[PDB]
């Protein structure tokens, strides 16, 4: 989904021009629901039912860093997950821009391969070491 | 076959509903009212039914003196614009109408405003390079063909002579006319404007003109500026499509085009969603945009001006239009002040198109390493006023040099200002650029000194400089050496 | 660099809470609006139908 | 009592944040310093594994009893423990686990220097 921060905006269109009350951010207050409909239609599917899958990576845009945003926090209650890209890497040459700290994967390490889940457990702590040996000195 | 006629029934401002007997017209549609009833001539587009004979109308003029149920013709269709070789050199209102005084135009054909946006299959996903001659842009911000770009300038920043001057290269190097438009533009400017393109015959009156003009006025209501964008975009789509060619769209400040459809919606009602902007402000703003694309046949490219009030990016009309735009030409009066024109600010710029994906190899990684060396620069520009150059290490002060060089490289002059100030206009190349840049890169340009590279264009043109520096030092040297031992 | 970094949080919490106090004062007028819509009645429609 | 205390200290850290964030730790007098060295183990502490964030935390889940966790912030409350460093107290339960974790900490940080001093001997 590119992106639901503007589909958001059209349903908003739907309900201001049908003068439904609206609410925070001029949203009307059912668009939770909206994603809500949408975000729990995937699944991995049971043994009774196949064991299928729909994976959904949903998008969403920031502004200026702010996960406090409406938006971005009614998809944070409904996914299963977070990645979080930041200007100031992607700007700083490191690209993904993907920030370790304020990015999480609920339920992946189940999933994860064990050749991989070993190398990920090294450096998920040397990057907890490194992220705090990076800061501590601030130049000192 | 006959023409339709309605009558009005209430007038609410700008607002205005016309009753039918009839099958009510489409949307957008334009109703027009002849000149002897309100003593001059009247449109309105519908925007909104409101029953099977009731159509809410936008008026773009004053519709004072508009008695009740005065008959109101139906054009058979939207606001048809002209187009062609003959709006050329001329100023049009949003309906079409010249405002320049200067006689009729003589067009064949009329086109309406509200034209759909190209298919998918017109498009073509092959992200090009338009070649703008002013080697600042090219390097670091390739303009791409059929893309959106921002330009950030308030007064005294030569947006006036940058914007000329790409009319001026585009009517050259790729054929292709241009197209101004003036939303919410102050109607001084407008002379100041129309007057800049006499000097620098961007408008030869006597010969051949380049751009059209639009000018939407603040003192017209926000029906009408609302619609200007259409208009000179209509006006870009017949060279477009017809003539088969690529075209700027100069748009003056967007904010003035969201702010006009934000008090069209207020007018009809329409709950504001956000701090005022209208609901349909990714909608109106994106049916326009997405007409500025490149195509199979040719492209429109638009370089828009920017406002973000109160210097917040956060705020949706800003936001919204960044989502659209390529690139971001910014202004800034510091550069202008230190003889730097055109006065563009590369580091806080950026573009999209910057990817070997894209572009060719040699650009990208020229480009991305003049950004490293300026950057350094500015770190090194922290550390030099606070200790001093001698603190620096041989390695540093050879890319302190060199990056001076580099912005003084950046200065480029213009054809355009050439009576003004006098001196010729470069237009340079881009893999020549590309060339330039990578000598001064590599070191293999180093002994020429630093003001040889200040307003000129091409390394091959610098050298003439140098060579002129050098012989009138020389002559003082052997003006002083003969007047001191003459005596 | 602390004292600019204090200042983009400070200038961004500004311009989110001026944002919000003009969404906010806008919806209190479209409530109060809307509610006299409500407190307006319908007329009659009366026309011939046969 | 010493709830009552514990707050009161985090509600001197929190005033004092508003310098930390903007001059430094190095700019306060020792009696704040102090504070805030000890405010700071006191938060570190606070948080403590689960059984359920084991994925996350990478560690087994403690359970601290009532009467074992007020002896340990009175120890803390009362300057009882402040040669331990700050980062025994994150990610932990119980002081006990602590000083473990301490012991840890000087162990691998030692061996650092041992090692050091073999790879530049080599070297
Ligand atoms: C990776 O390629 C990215 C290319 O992006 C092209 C479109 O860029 C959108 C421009 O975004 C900005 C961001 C910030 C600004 C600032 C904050 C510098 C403007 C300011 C100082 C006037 C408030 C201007 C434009």
């Amino acid at each position: 989904y590119d992106d639901l921060s503007k589909q958001a905006v059209s349903y908003r269109q739907i309900s201001l021009l049908l003068r439904r009350p609206p609410g925070r951010e001029a949203y009307p207050g059912d668009v939770f629901y909206l994603h809500s409909r949408l975000l729990e239609r995937s699944a991995m599917m049971s043994p009774q039912k196949g064991s299928g899958s729909l994976t959904s990576l949903p998008i969403v845009e920031t502004l200026s860093n702010d996960v406090t945003a409406y938006i971005v926090t009614n998809v944070i209650s409904i996914t299963d997950g977070q990645i979080y890209l930041d200007a100031k890497l992607f700007t700083g040459g490191q690209r993904p821009a993907v920030n370790i700290g304020l990015s999480v994967s609920r339920v992946g390490s189940s999933a994860q391969n064990k050749a991989m889940k070993k190398v990920g457990g090294a450096l998920k702590m040397l990057m907890g070491e490194y992220r705090k040996m990076a800061g501590e000195q601030t130049s000192g | 076959d006959v023409k339709q006629v309605g009558y009005v029934q209430q007038i609410i401002g700008a607002v205005v509903d016309v009753t039918f007997t009839d099958s009510v017209p489409p949307v957008l549609t334009a109703l027009t009212v002849d000149a002897k009833e309100t003593g001059t001539l009247l449109t309105m587009e519908i925007v909104q039914h409101l029953d099977t004979k009731t159509a809410r109308c936008i008026c773009m003029s004053s519709t004072d003196m508009l008695r009740l149920r005065t008959p109101v013709v139906n054009t058979g269709s939207q606001i048809t614009v002209p187009v062609g070789e003959a709006t050329l050199g001329r100023i049009f209102n949003v309906m079409g109408d010249a405002i320049d005084q200067r006689g009729p135009v003589k067009n064949k054909v009329r086109w309406p405003i509200h034209r759909k946006a190209p298919t998918l299959a017109e498009q073509s996903g092959k992200d090009e390079v338009l070649v703008t001659g002013i080697k600042v842009i090219d390097l670091i911000l390739p303009y791409c063909k059929g893309g959106k770009i921002g330009l950030f300038g308030g007064a005294g920043v030569g947006k006036t002579v940058i914007i000329m001057e790409l009319i001026n290269n585009v009517a050259k190097g790729h054929g292709g006319y241009s197209v101004f438009a003036g939303v919410g533009e102050r109607t001084r400017e407008g002379t100041d404007l129309y007057l800049e393109m006499m000097g620098s015959k961007v408008i030869d009156l006597q010969g051949d003109s380049k751009c059209v003009l639009v000018y939407g006025q603040m003192n017209e209501p926000p029906g009408a500026r609302a619609r200007v964008a259409q208009t000179a975009l209509t006006m870009a789509e017949y060279f477009r499509d017809e003539a088969g060619q690529d075209v700027l769209l100069f748009v003056d400040n967007v904010f003035r085009f969201t702010q006009a459809n934000s008090e069209v919606s207020a007018l009809l009602g329409r709950i504001p969603a956000a701090v005022g902007y209208q609901p349909t402000l990714a909608e109106d703003l994106g049916m326009l945009q997405e007409r500025i694309t490149s195509t199979v046949k040719g492209s429109i490219t638009s370089v828009q001006a920017v406002y973000v009030p109160a210097d917040d990016i956060t705020d949706p009309a800003p936001a919204t239009t960044f989502s659209h735009l390529d690139a971001t030409t910014v202004l800034s009066r510091s550069v202008a002040e230190a003889g730097i024109y055109p006065a563009v600010e590369p580091l806080e710029c950026a573009s999209r198109i910057m990817d070997p994906d894209a572009i060719d190899v040699n650009h990208y990684n020229v480009a991305m390493d003049i950004v490293e060396m300026l950057t350094k620069y500015k770190e090194l520009q922290d550390i030099i006023a606070v200790l001093g150059i001698d603190e620096l290490s041989e390695e540093d002060k050879l890319i302190v040099d060199r990056a001076r060089k580099v912005a003084k490289f950046m200065s480029q002059p213009f054809a355009v200002a050439e009576v003004f100030t006098g001196m010729k206009g470069y237009y340079v190349q881009l893999e020549d650029c590309v060339s330039d840049f990578g000598s001064l890169l590599m070191g293999q340009c180093d002994n020429i000194p630093e003001m040889a590279f200040y307003m000129v264009g091409g390394l091959d043109s610098v050298k003439e400089k140098a060579a002129k520096m050098a012989a009138e030092a020389a002559a003082m040297r052997e003006r002083a050496r003969k007047a001191a031992e003459a005596k | 660099g602390n004292i600019t970094g204090l200042m983009q949080l400070a200038d961004y919490t500004y311009n989110k809470t001026r944002k919000e106090l003009i969404t906010a004062e806008l919806l209190e007028i479209i409530g109060t609006m809307t509610a006299m819509h409500a407190g307006k009645k319908v007329g009659l429609k009366k026309t011939e139908f046969w």
